[PDB]
């Protein structure tokens, strides 16, 4: 089959085919009037370009401070990525990490650092083990720490990471972290998704889950880097945005009979919400317990 | 205000070169300036080179593509045959096909050890963009050079140049062409050395085939020299020895930096191009 | 060398820091808000909190009476502090006050600060609030916290 | 008197071939006339260089010297100049290429001193000179660092000939 | 002073007189005035000077523009492109003479201070001096106070 | 880049519980050295 | 500014009118084209009549061909800028119209093709002796295809494309002083349908800002 | 005593531009919620301190109106009420203070 140097060559050659793809349908450049229903700046309207403009964009018309606090947008009442090109008129509303219900906000964040993860694990690996990336479970922000199911290679039976290789994955992704790449967000087909994740089982699955939910049958995208991955909803902006970050531990699921699924935990915290040296110590011990998403 | 025009006028002067410093213009050809008579400047190109060319070969050797093309255009546009002007196409292939051939010979005859390969990169390097256009602009032909384009870019300028020597090959001959090849193109040579002109990768690696073609031992690198092994400025002296016999040596900040030293030192003795070498014989002929 | 001096050095000398305190007093019983610089109103602080103390003496302490006829240069308010300041903090033995920092005075850049009483009927101040606790950081501490009580349990 | 600052935004540059990279929006602004101090106002315009424009506002809105209002008013008008007229998208994609003060005119007025001396003042004015460049500020210059020291000493010890000889 | 110009070190243009000698002087363009006294001189240089100097330097372009000038001058043009104004304000002819003389001798390159009055391309035949040139070769090559087999 | 503090970012309620938490870890840490000698001492 | 100073012989000479004597309200659907109209028509002749006592040797079939060619050459004035050729083209109405958006950008106007030959849909003049001067108004219906592209004071893409014509169906409005002697048809304005399609979208995005609300004040829906 | 020397520009230079006697950047400067303008972490709002202030303004002339003169500060507590607001059970007893507007939505009744 495919080296996975070349595997990661194919999924960018067809993830920015159907990105260039979507690009051509826009006719012109269609305006779109969005209008600013967040409690400051009120009735601020931005005549926008459709399926090209971003909320970001619309934050670089107000100020630097939208730019830098906003880490998700609420278009209609809906959670909507800073990068992800608006399509139609709506109404927007800027979300940060100090809000006072910033629910939605936590989850992306988490759902942003355990996707950086699973970048640093399919890489971290030598060529001769097998990585495969089974999913990103959904757990709460309460439970301590963010998750990510990894199943490896037969070899790696008996072997459990120590903790110098534990702390080789947070060296990582710091490095990660240092790039400052923007999370790429690109909603596709089912049939598109399929076609780029053909030679991973789990992921074929995780796709056809998400499809059926939808009527339309239509998954979400996001790509930092070269690393593509499938995501249950919108991640942050950038990768910048982390400060702290280390991976706590890693855990065998049960039972192993079937596969040996092998489930790596981490906690982080943002520049924004940083916390003390005393703290941070104290999160990293609840974060290496084992969690059960319920 | 203090009476006089002199002292005014010779601040004009001063300020108008001031302005000119500002906003330098941009270059133009020597010919759209004043005091430029085509038909004299050709004629005294042959005398500074003390050749009797041929002025109708001279003169189409200066005429490039471009130029007509972009002649036959301008009519086109002012709506005005009498433009059947010959291009230095045909000269420039009789004048690099002989340039080459003989600078291969002069290089074969001086240097007998030099491989095809050294003597075709030294062949190139003569007959490059870079030599050839630092000739040409300081032989005038740049001046003379007709082109759509200026300044002239080095790919049609090196093109005139070979056009030039191609129209002196038929108006004198090909003894009389190959010294002026020699007086221009292989005094290129004077200070350079052998690797500063044929670049090279791995000369160890070509260093062992050359031997082998020698019947010679594989060469042993030893440490002959060392000074500051320990610092920030080491020295090394790394010699080659085949049969225990020293071929080569040379310097260098690291031992694997004096080792492929060496080995262009030995390449070097084998090829004849010694830094002290026999000179060039630039004397007339016997 | 002012090793253990509690008390600034304000006004003309040590009478007339008393009476520009008395005035900022007076001010800040009538008004329940003022403003003034920051120096001031953080020495002016302490007097505030025991003209309170001596308010929960009732008026028919004669010493009580004596204090509030000094510090109130309008005899209006001392029916005020004994009638509506005193029984307000009935239930409270401190804190009778806070003091906030506002920008700069715009003439001459004073360092100024805001002076209430708690409790009173005019629109609040723009208090700081903590983060909220459903913030990243918070609901990491709570589950923190969960955690230690479920194990002190067990 | 010059004024050549507010002819800076008088030049019309030619049109951009199609792959010809884009030209940052540049704007020229000013205030003539100041009744400050050129020596207190170069601070003041020292502190605001080279940042963006949302934080240069930032800095000078918290700012207790007197100049600062001026100064943050004269950005205020220069950003809105930059998209009503100099057709830049973004108002907040601004940073703070050139920003310095001048001598202006002086009025002199005479101080009486004791012993019937006397010394002359200047009323002192001052012109406050700002440019915006369309785009993110440029990154500050990173510190030389020990492998940059090392490589530059080595380069030095490697360029020296044997002098006053052949 | 030195510090207060440039410098350069001697050189030549393409190597001239190694293989042959051609000369760096390309052109000359002379601005006399028909009837201005302070080019006296410049008419009688043009008389009978200019066209012997021609067929001695064939190689040279002379331009003589008769023109109303007050200032006459000469300039001349070299191979390597600098560009040189002289005048001859006021000179006689046989100043005049020795001046454009005095061009057509020089190579072109700027008249300015000279590091040194002499080039080489190869100042060494039998090897460079370095501090192991003249120092002995010891067995083994051992450093000084070093222990052979431990 | 904005300086910070341990409790800047804390809620009403987790203040009382951090303050409590080191306080508790700081006498636990303190009592754990009470018998020098039964922890492997030095030669006397 | 206003007034020049009261009680001057001199008087300030205009040019031309400020306005449209008489608006003409295209009908609607005319585009798809691409007892009333009696009374139109002979309003119109009573008009071209007076214009032709001042010029005799003057015909409304030749104006449409000669409005075309004021149209073409005015609008190649603006891209080089030839203020001094434009006056004679437009009257001075219209000139700040024209210019005062443009002064400090680069506008590349060229003329293509005339999908639909120019008509004469209303000729009208003013009442007779407003200030001792008479104008005479045409307005000439146009459809023609042309080509923009307008650049800002950095020479960067600002409007419209260079390569791509598009169809464009306005009513020129041009306008002589018939007293002058000198006077000569020049264009005066534009008539703009209120069911003429919207424009192309600008390239950049625009941002609106609402009410800048003092402390005292509140927002209001 | 005088200078011996007039002190040159480079001289001048270097104490005038030394990092001591420039301003220093500050990093205390954050974005208020409620409103969106800018604020120094430790200092109020300055645009929700004038809100507040141009309310307590208006009340306090209201106030005066009802008091009608000096030395005539009440000895029962003060309620203030809007339009559309009538008094409750606990603000029986109390001076109240009429506002001809809309309560704000950041003036909670108590
Ligand atoms: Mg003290
Ligand atoms: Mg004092
Ligand atoms: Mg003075
Ligand atoms: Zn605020």
């Amino acid at each position: 089959q495919l080296s996975p140097t070349e595997l990661t060559e194919m999924r960018n050659d067809l993830f920015n085919k159907e990105k260039a793809r979507q690009l051509s349908l826009t006719p012109r450049t269609e305006k779109i009037e969005v209008k600013h229903v967040g409690k400051t700046d009120p009735g601020t309207v931005f005549v926008m370009n459709k399926n090209i403009s971003t909320p970001y964009s619309c934050a670089m018309h107000l100020s630097e401070w939208y730019c830098r606090k906003s880490i998700l947008a609420l278009v209609d009442g809906q959670p909507w990525d800073m990068y992800k090109p608006l399509t139609k008129s709506c109404e927007i509303k800027f979300l940060t990490f100090k809000d006072c219900d910033p629910g939605e906000v936590n989850k992306a964040y988490w759902r942003s650092c355990a996707m950086m993860m699973g970048c640093v694990i399919e890489r971290a690996f030598k060529d001769e083990y097998m990585v495969n990336l089974v999913r990103a479970p959904e757990v709460p922000v309460i439970s301590g720490a963010f998750c990510y199911d990894v199943v490896l290679d037969s070899k790696l039976d008996e072997w459990m990471p120590t903790k110098e290789n534990l702390r080789s994955f947070t060296k990582d992704a710091h490095a990660l972290i240092y790039k400052d790449l923007p999370f790429e967000t690109l909603e596709v087909e089912a049939k598109v998704a399929l076609e780029i994740f053909q030679h991973s089982k789990y992921k074929v699955d995780f796709i056809e889950e998400k499809a059926s939910q939808n009527p339309e049958r239509i998954v979400k995208l996001h790509r930092i880097g070269d690393f593509i991955d499938v995501s249950e909803g919108p991640l942050i902006p950038r990768t910048s945005i982390c400060f702290q970050y280390e991976v706590s531990a890693v855990h065998n699921l049960q039972p192993t009979q079937p596969s040996l699924i092998r489930r790596f935990q981490g906690v982080s915290l943002p520049v924004h919400l940083r916390a003390h040296f005393t703290i941070w110590d104290k999160l990293l011990e609840r974060s290496r317990k084992m969690v059960t998403e319920d | 205000v203090k009476k006089g025009f002199r002292a005014a006028f010779r601040f004009q002067k001063e300020l108008e070169r001031q302005r000119l410093l500002r906003c330098p213009p941009p270059p133009v050809r020597r010919s759209e300036k004043p005091n430029w008579d085509y038909h004299a400047e050709i004629q005294a190109f042959g005398h500074r080179l003390q050749e009797n060319f041929s002025l109708d070969l001279l003169k189409t050797a200066f005429v490039n593509s471009c130029y007509i093309k972009s002649e036959e255009a301008k009519r086109q546009q002012l709506g005005i045959v009498l433009l059947n002007l010959k291009s230095n196409q045909e000269l420039s292939e009789q004048g690099t096909s002989f340039s080459q051939t003989c600078l291969t010979q002069f290089l074969e005859d001086e240097y007998p050890d030099m491989p095809t390969e050294g003597i075709k990169n030294l062949v190139d390097f003569l007959t490059g963009e870079e030599v050839v256009c630092h000739v040409a602009r300081n032989l005038a032909v740049e001046q003379l050079t007709l082109s759509e384009e200026f300044p002239v870019p080095p790919a049609v300028l090196q093109q005139t140049f070979f056009a030039v020597i191609g129209a002196l090959l038929q108006s004198s001959g090909p003894e009389r062409t190959a010294l002026f090849i020699r007086d221009f193109l292989i005094t290129q040579m004077t200070g350079k050395e052998l690797f500063e002109m044929w670049k090279i990768i791995n000369p160890m690696g070509l260093l062992v085939e050359e031997l082998k073609k020698r019947n010679v031992s594989a060469p042993e690198s030893r440490l002959t020299r060392q000074s500051g092994g320990t610092t920030a400025l080491p020295l090394y002296f790394v010699g080659l020895y085949c049969d225990k016999k020293l071929i080569a040596e040379g310097p260098g900040e690291t031992v694997l930096v004096a080792e492929e030293e060496a080995a262009r030192v030995a390449l070097r003795k084998l090829y004849g191009f010694t830094e002290n070498r026999r000179p060039w014989n630039y004397s007339k002929p016997k | 060398i002012s090793h253990g001096r509690v008390f600034r050095r304000m006004g003309l000398g040590p009478e007339s820091r008393i009476h520009l305190l008395r005035n900022l007093l007076t001010g800040l019983v009538r008004h329940e808000r003022i403003e003034a610089p920051w120096a001031r109103v953080d020495e002016m602080r302490g007097y505030a909190e025991k003209l309170i103390d001596y308010g929960k003496l009732g008026d028919t302490n004669e010493r009580a009476m004596r204090m509030a006829d000094f510090w109130l240069t309008e005899k209006d308010l001392i029916p005020k502090l004994f009638q509506v300041l005193a029984p307000r903090y009935k239930d409270q033995t401190g804190g009778y006050t806070r003091m906030l920092q506002i920008p700069n005075r715009s003439l001459d850049r004073a360092k100024m600060a805001v002076i209430e009483y708690k409790g009173n009927c005019l629109p609040p101040l723009p208090l700081p609030r903590r983060d909220s606790h459903l913030t990243l950081l918070n609901q990491l501490l709570q589950g923190l916290r969960q955690d230690l009580r479920q194990s002190q349990e067990a | 008197i010059s004024r050549k600052w507010e002819k800076k935004n008088k030049i019309v540059y030619p049109p951009q071939l199609p792959g010809e990279p884009r030209r940052p929006a540049e704007i020229y602004h000013c205030r003539r006339q100041i009744k400050y101090s050129k020596d207190k106002m170069w601070y003041l315009a020292k502190l605001i260089r080279g940042m963006s424009i949302d934080q240069a506002l930032a800095q000078l809105e918290f700012n207790d010297k007197k100049g600062a209002k001026i100064i943050k008013e004269v950005l205020l008008e220069a950003q809105d100049m930059a998209v009503r007229d100099h057709n830049v998208e973004f108002r907040s994609n601004l940073y703070i290429a050139e920003s310095t003060s001048g001598r202006g005119q002086c009025l002199k007025r005479i101080r009486y001193h004791g012993r019937g001396r006397f010394g002359i003042m200047e009323k002192v004015y001052c012109h406050y000179f700002v440019k915006l460049v369309e785009g993110p500020p440029p990154p500050p210059e990173p510190p030389k660092t020990a492998v940059a020291h090392a490589k530059e000493y080595i380069q030095q010890l490697r360029s020296r000939t044997i002098v006053h000889t052949l | 002073t030195a510090r207060g110009t440039p410098s350069r070190f001697l050189a030549s243009v393409l190597h001239n007189g190694l293989g042959r000698y051609v000369q760096q002087l390309q052109r000359l363009s002379f601005s006399v005035s028909r009837d201005g006294a302070s080019s006296r001189g410049a008419r009688e240089f043009v008389e009978r000077e200019v066209i012997d100097f021609a067929r001695r330097n064939p190689g040279v372009v002379i331009y003589v523009n008769s023109r109303p000038c007050c200032v006459p001058r000469v300039v001349a043009e070299y191979l390597n492109g600098a560009v040189r104004e002289e005048s001859i304000h006021c000179k006689s002819v046989e100043e005049i003479s020795t001046l454009v003389q005095k061009l057509a001798d020089q190579s072109g390159l700027d008249v300015i201070r000279i590091r040194k009055p002499f080039h080489t391309d190869n100042p060494s035949i039998q090897g460079q001096w370095h501090p192991f040139t003249n120092k002995p070769t010891t067995f083994r090559g051992l450093r000084p106070r070093e222990v052979q087999d431990p | 880049k904005s300086g910070t503090w341990w409790d800047e970012h804390l809620s009403e309620e987790n203040v009382p519980f951090i303050k409590q938490l080191v306080s508790d870890e700081d006498k636990a840490q303190l009592a754990s050295k009470l018998c020098p000698l039964k922890d492997e001492p030095w030669p006397i | 500014l206003v007034i020049p100073p009261e009680k001057s012989d001199r008087s300030i000479h205009l040019a031309c009118t400020a306005g449209i004597f008489d608006a003409y309200v295209p009908p609607e659907g005319d585009a798809r084209i691409s007892t009333e109209r009696m009374k139109k028509t002979m309003a119109s002749q009573v008009s071209i009549r007076r214009i032709k006592d001042y010029d005799a040797n003057f015909k409304i079939k030749d104006f449409p061909e000669k409005a075309k060619d004021i149209f073409i050459e005015a609008h190649l004035c603006l891209n080089n800028s030839d203020h001094d050729r434009l006056h004679t083209l437009v009257t001075e109405h219209c000139f700040p119209d024209m210019t005062w958006d443009i002064k400090y950008k680069t506008v590349r106007w060229s003329f293509v093709e005339s999908l639909e030959p120019s008509h004469v849909v209303q000729v009208r003049c003013s009442s007779m002796m407003n200030q001792g001067n008479v104008y005479g108004q045409i307005t000439v219906r146009m459809h023609t295809r042309q080509t923009l592209a307008i650049y800002d004071r950095f020479g960067r893409l600002m409007y419209g494309q260079e390569d791509v014509p598009k169809d464009v169906l306005e009513y020129v409005v041009f306008e002589k002083q018939l007293t002058n002697p000198y006077g000569s048809w020049r264009m005066h304005t534009k008539i703009v349908p209120p069911w003429a399609p919207p424009k192309q979208p600008i390239l950049k995005t625009v941002m609106i800002p609402g009410p800048q609300l003092k402390p005292e004040e509140e927002y209001e829906e | 005593a005088a200078p011996k020397n007039r002190r040159t520009i480079e001289v001048n230079r270097c104490r005038r531009r030394n990092p001591q006697k420039l301003i220093k950047v500050k990093n205390n400067i954050d974005v208020c919620p409620e409103c969106g303008h800018l604020k120094q972490k430790h200092v109020l709002c300055a645009y929700c301190y004038e809100k507040v202030c141009k309310e307590t303004a208006e009340i306090r002339r209201q106030i005066g109106k009802q008091e009608g003169g000096p030395f005539k500060a009440p000895t029962i507590e003060t309620v203030v009420l809007y339009t559309g607001e009538t008094p409750s059970e606990q603000d029986q007893g109390k001076r109240i203070i009429e506002r001809d507007r809309k309560r704000p939505s950041w003036f909670t009744q108590n």
